[PDB]
Parts: C-alpha cells; structure tokens; sequence
C-alpha cells in the first residue's frame, strides 16, 4: 500500500512539475508538494494565488533593494 | 494485445496477425474483444508490417552472400536495413512508452508510427523497381537517383542516404581503376 | 503539519528569510487567507483545462498545449488528487509567458 | 427490449468513426456519403443529430485520406504534387495525434458528448479549410498549384491563413529550389515539365 | 522457482488485459471451441525466457525451453508466456534458436 | 533496468550479424570439405574459401567493417 502511494506521488510530482514548466509558470522546486498540499485542503485558490503574487513582489522588491 | 502487435511489427507474427506469403502480415478476422475499427487500423499498419517482412526477406536474400549479383545490390541491401533501422529504434521506443503507462491506447502507436506510413511505401516501390528490372551495376545508381527525384522529403532524406552510400562503392572502384 | 505551519514555512521559502523576520509580512498573508477559506464557485476541471489552453493557443505554442492536454489525461488516469480544480487555477494564475512580448486582449 | 446505445458506447463508436473507420451502431451510409447512424439502435434525436454533426468530421477526413493516398503514388505528379501530399499528411497526423488523445482518454475512463464537440469544434475548422484547399486545388499542377495555393492565401480568417501560409511555404520550397537551380547552375532538372523554363533540345 | 522443475506454478503476473494476452487467447479459444481444452504449457516468465536465451547463446547445452533435438536448437512445444502469444513467443524463440543452433 | 526481450534482440543484432556471417563462412570453409580429403587438401579448400570470402566481402565498405 505504501509502494503505491509513494509511487503515485511521485508520477503526480513528476506530471505537475512538467506542467509547470510547460505553462512557465516561474516555480522553484519547494513549491513541490507543500504549497499544493496546502491547496489541497481545500483552500481557496484564488485568494491563495493573491497572496503568492504578493509575496514574489515583495521577494522581488527585496532583492532588487539588495541588489 | 499490445505486446502481440509490437511483435508482429517487429517480424513475429503472431495468432492474431498472420503472415500470409502473397500478403504480408494481416489481422485475423477471428479475432475477439477488438472494435472493428480497431481491427480495420490494426490492418493498416498490418500494411507496413507487410511491407516491412518483405524488406526484410529480399534484404536478406540478396546481401547474406558474400541471377542478379553483385556489391551493388550487397550495399543496397545495407542501405536498406540502415534506413529501417530508425523504424526499428522507435518500435522500442513506442514499446517502452507503453510498458510505462497502460492507459495509453493502441491510437498512440498509429500517431507514433504514422511517419512510416509515408517513408515505407516509397522504398518498397524503389525496391520492386530495382527487382523487375534486374537493374545490375551502376544501373543501380541511375535508377537510385531518377526515384531519389522525388516530392517526399522523408523519401528524398532516404533515398540520399542509400544514393550516397551507393556512391561511395563506385567511387570506391573508381579510385581502384584510377 | 498544521495549514498556519505550512503557510509559514511556504513565506520562509520564499523570503529565503527566519519566520520571524516575515512576520508582517506573514500577518498580511493571515489577513488575507482568512478573508476568504472556500472557494465561492463551483469546481470543474474541464473549464479550466479550456482555459489554459486558450492561454497557451495566445501565447502561439499549440504544439505545447497538445502536450498540455496529453499531460491533463495523464494526471487524471493515475489520478491522486481530489482537489485538482484548485491547483489548476493556482497554476493557471501564476502562469507567465517569457517567449512572447507582454500583451493580451481583454477577455469578457 | 430495443437497444438503446450508452453514452459512452456512442463516443466510443463515434471516436472510430473520427479516425476514418466506421462504428458499430453508426455507420457511413455510402449512398449519402456521410456517416449515419442506424436505426434499429434506439437513440434520441439530439443525440443522433450531434452523430451526425460530428461524422461530417469523419466525411472530410475520409475524403482528404483518400485523396493523399491516391496522388501520393503518382511520380507523375511532380515533386509539388508530392510536396502537397506529404504536408496534408503532416496535418492529417496532429489531427490523428489528437484523436488518439481522445481516445486514451476514454480508455482511461473505461467525457461527455457535448465536451466532445467542443474539443472537435477547432479540427472541424482546420480540416473543412484543408479539404476545401484540397477541392479547389484538383486538377493543377507545377506553377498552377503555386497559383492555386497563393490564391487561397487570401482568407480572411486568420487560423485558416496561417494553416495555408505554411502549407504555401513547403510547396514553395520545391519551387524555389528549381527555380534556384535555375539561377545558379544554369541547368534544368525538369523532367515532369512543371518550371517555367523551358528547354527545347 | 527452478524452471526446470516439473512443477508448473500458475502465477498471474497481473489482471491487465495487455498483460493476459496469451490467457486472452487461451480464453478466445475455449471461447470459440466449447471442447476446446488448453494444451498443458509450463508458465515462464519473461525474464526467465531471455535469461535461458541468453545462457544458449553462451553455449549452454541443457535448456528447458530449447531442446536440442538431433543438433538442431527447438522450443520445447509445451511452453507459454503470460504476456506473448504463443505463435509470436514460438516465432521469436524459433529466430533465436536457429542462430543458437549454427553456433551450437 | 527494465530489460526487454526486444531490446535484447536489438542489442544483440550485430553479434547476431557476425555470427550469421561466420556461420556461412564456417559451413562453406569446414562442412563442405570431405573428411576423407588429405590434410593439404582440406586446408587448401578452407583457405581458398577464406580468400574468396575476404575478397567479396571487402568491397561492401565501410556498412560491414
């Protein structure tokens, strides 16, 4: 039972980075499992991709005020 | 299934898909479980599994020896496999692919091997050509070229291939002779 | 473990800071996930999928949008997920088009 | 008790007939020259009329097969002719690619009518523009079928003027290599008779 | 399990239909033959198969899936794989044996 | 590694080449001389098999190094 579950995570992993990089979406690799399992809590994904726009402007605005 | 057609595209016939000496490989009426769509797709690409097995016995009736004769027809015959030899590459390919998913559909390989559909048939023609007209020596190079001539891209890429290859032999006399 | 826990430790990677040095930042993030925890339409995947490959067919990568549908099938034959409609938009709303100048029309 | 078709068996059966073959139930009737369905299967209206709104599909797709399987064996031809046939099965395989997506996807459910027009709605456009090419380019040859193809250029609809502007740009690529020839070797390789040069030995 | 031992263990590698083919057609024919009764074959795996081709082609002169039969290389008649037809899985193993044979 | 019967055959294709050309070779140069032929005779037939086989088989090129 454990196989099946770590190898459908897996190849879901594999198909959403895939899908990802197709859309060029611009996630890095800790948006691996963590933000979507967060998603799937049934969270709303609206407000939940508001406020992911918000935090990369303001990583944005950091490192351009560092650089 | 899939297996079974795997093999028969790469020269095994099977129960279902037979071989039929004047007709190449061809589904059995007979067999169960397959739509009959599936059935009248299955034999189309039966065609090029057909047409492939007859490559396959004129390549190695006439260059496993070493009547028309000669190094010509032994280098045609090695062009000939050499061309075949991507075919082959992607049957293993398209045969992996489907060992990996098995949600995957026999469509996925008639779109993975659609390209041969249009590359098979113009050599097969060059082939029965260069045989009913016992075409000897050089004659090989002339006919070469004049179906090298045509439209297809996928037939031009081959035919220059198995042209150049050709070339190289008679260059190769002719470097022995000059 | 905890839906706070991961918020935070998601504001952390993305900061590339400790969670206490995005703590009003993370107080905004509070603010703005509890404005709102369920979705307020309806799921379905299908208008999504649809979407997005309108999105791509206007970024003028067609061949990339029958990859996108290949991959759709996929992820719905070895399915794991039940919310899929969530990370769909999610992806969806942080898509970006880098092999295209910047320029959309306006949807209705 | 009459049969009356599933949903899904209508897909399955109208998903072969997309691929050029015809179903179980609905079958091209060749004295119409269009797929319909029978009528001892019991279906209803709506869902026979989308059949049929779906093997106008299956009708364009055999026609143009046909078409490309019978002119690409005469050498006659000539190397435009040949060109044609080679870009429309180019087109008829994304066609089929997509269709064997459809089909996997039902496998795997193994999808309803109405998403199935919808995914069928952008190929209908793309193959009614290529058979209607196809139509108004029978019979020409050589610089006529440059004609021809520059000719439909003129749509207006944007997605059926790129489909014919690459489609014109691979059948000019022949062309423009005799013509090249032409201008660099000072030779001819015209032994259908399709450039505009003539010479006379 | 030995393959060479005479004790013929029926494991079903899986329920998939591509990977039952040749119970497919076993069950195609007793489908289509109400006396059809299956021929007694011994369950190799495929595995199994390629390593004892492998050993062939290495010269080894016992194998229970080919038999040399007066110094010509045959597939014993009574051996089934789960996932090739018969006919195919004779055809293929046939290819092999003869290029087993001449270097035998 | 997920190793295939397929991928066998093909990795062993140009073995299995040789070994069909060396068969050939092989039935030409030994089965057909008799037992009953004189050691010298036997050798001189295997050896003239061996030339004449060399001598066709150099001019397919480079398709059969």
């Amino acid at each position: 039972a454990a196989a099946a579950n770590l190898n459908a995570v897996r190849e879901t992993m594999d198909v959403l980075l895939e899908i990802s990089r197709i859309l060029n979406t611009g996630l890095d690799m800790e948006t691996l499992s963590i933000c979507v399992r967060l998603c799937e809590q049934g969270i709303n994904p609206e407000a939940l991709s508001s406020v992911i726009k918000e935090l990369r402007k303001a990583t944005e605005a950091l490192k351009a005020a560092e650089n | 299934m899939i297996h079974e057609l795997l093999l028969a595209l790469s020269g095994y016939p099977g129960s279902i898909f037979t071989w039929n000496k004047r007709g190449g490989l061809q589904v059995s009426q007979d067999f169960p479980f397959l739509h009959p769509s599936e059935t009248s797709v299955l034999n189309r690409l039966c065609r090029l599994g057909t047409d492939y097995i007859r490559f396959t016995e004129f390549i190695e009736q006439y260059t496993g020896h070493v009547g028309l004769h000669g190094i010509y027809l032994r280098a045609f015959c090695t062009g000939l496999d050499s061309v075949l030899q991507p075919y082959r590459q992607a049957l293993l390919d398209l045969e992996q692919e489907f060992l990996a998913d098995p949600h995957l559909s026999i469509s996925h390989i008639n779109y993975s091997l659609d390209q041969f559909q249009l590359l098979f048939p113009s050599v097969m023609v060059v082939v029965e050509q260069i045989k009913s007209q016992k075409i000897h020596g050089c004659q090989i190079l002339e006919t070469v070229y004049k179906h090298s001539c045509g439209g297809l891209p996928p037939v031009r890429s081959a035919l220059e291939k198995i042209l150049a290859v050709c070339h190289g032999v008679m260059y190769k006399q002719l470097s022995a002779w000059m | 473990k905890s839906p706070n826990v991961l918020l935070q430790n998601l504001c952390c990677r993305i900061l590339g800071k400790s969670e206490a040095d995005v703590a009003q930042q993370f107080q905004y993030a509070v603010r703005v996930i509890g404005s709102n925890f369920a979705p307020t339409v309806e799921r379905d995947e299908f208008l999504v999928a649809e979407k997005i490959k309108k999105e791509l067919t206007r970024q003028r990568r067609e061949a990339d949008a029958a990859l996108f549908s290949e991959l759709h099938r996929k992820l719905h034959s070895q399915g794991v997920l039940k919310n899929k409609w969530s990370i769909l938009y999610l992806l969806l709303s942080l898509s970006e088009d880098p092999r295209k100048q910047p320029s959309k029309v306006s949807g209705y | 008790g009459a049969v009356e078709v599933t949903e899904a068996a209508l897909v399955r059966d109208i998903l072969y007939v997309f691929q050029g073959i015809d179903g179980k139930h609905v079958k091209m009737s060749n004295a119409d020259n269009c797929y319909t369905v029978e009528g001892k299967a019991n279906l209803s209206k709506s869902l026979r009329d989308t059949a049929v709104r779906l093997a106008e599909l299956g009708w364009l797709h055999n026609k143009i097969r046909k078409y490309t399987d019978q002119r690409s064996l005469d050498r006659s031809f000539g190397l435009v002719g040949q060109s044609f046939c080679a870009a429309l099965h180019q087109e008829l395989r994304e066609y089929y690619r997509l269709l064997s997506v459809l089909h996997s996807q039902l496998q795997l459910e193994d999808l309803t009518l109405r998403r199935l027009l919808v995914w069928t709605y952008d190929p209908k456009m793309r193959l009614k523009t290529l058979a209607a090419l196809v139509d108004h380019c029978q019979g020409r040859k050589g610089g006529e079928l440059a004609s021809a193809v520059h000719a439909y250029t003129k749509t207006g609809d944007p997605y059926a003027r790129s489909l014919v502007q690459h489609i014109l740009s691979l059948v000019s690529h022949p062309v423009l290599s005799f013509l090249y020839r032409w201008i660099y070797d000072g030779e001819l390789e015209d032994t259908y008779h399709e450039f505009f040069v003539a010479s006379d030995p | 399990r030995q393959y060479w031992t005479t004790r013929s263990s029926k494991f079903p590698h899986s329920l998939h239909l591509h990977s039952n083919l040749a119970a497919v057609w076993d069950q195609h024919l007793y489908s289509s033959d109400p006396l059809y009764v299956p021929d007694d074959r011994v369950s190799v795996t495929e595995t199994q198969v390629i390593r004892e081709t492998l050993w062939l082609l290495s010269g080894v002169k016992k194998l229970f899936i080919f038999q040399l039969i007066d110094g010509k290389v045959a597939v014993r008649n009574n051996i089934m794989v789960t996932h090739l037809t018969h006919s195919c899985l004779r055809s293929v193993l046939e290819q092999i044996a003869a290029y087993g044979q001449v270097v035998f | 590694t997920t190793v295939t019967l397929a991928i066998v055959v093909d990795k062993l294709s140009p073995r299995l080449a040789q070994l069909k050309v060396l068969h050939k070779v092989f039935s030409t140069g030994v089965a057909e001389v008799p037992p009953d032929t004189r050691n010298v005779v036997r050798a001189s037939h295997l050896l003239n098999t061996l030339y004449k086989a060399i001598l066709e088989y150099d001019n397919v090129g480079e398709a059969s190094e």
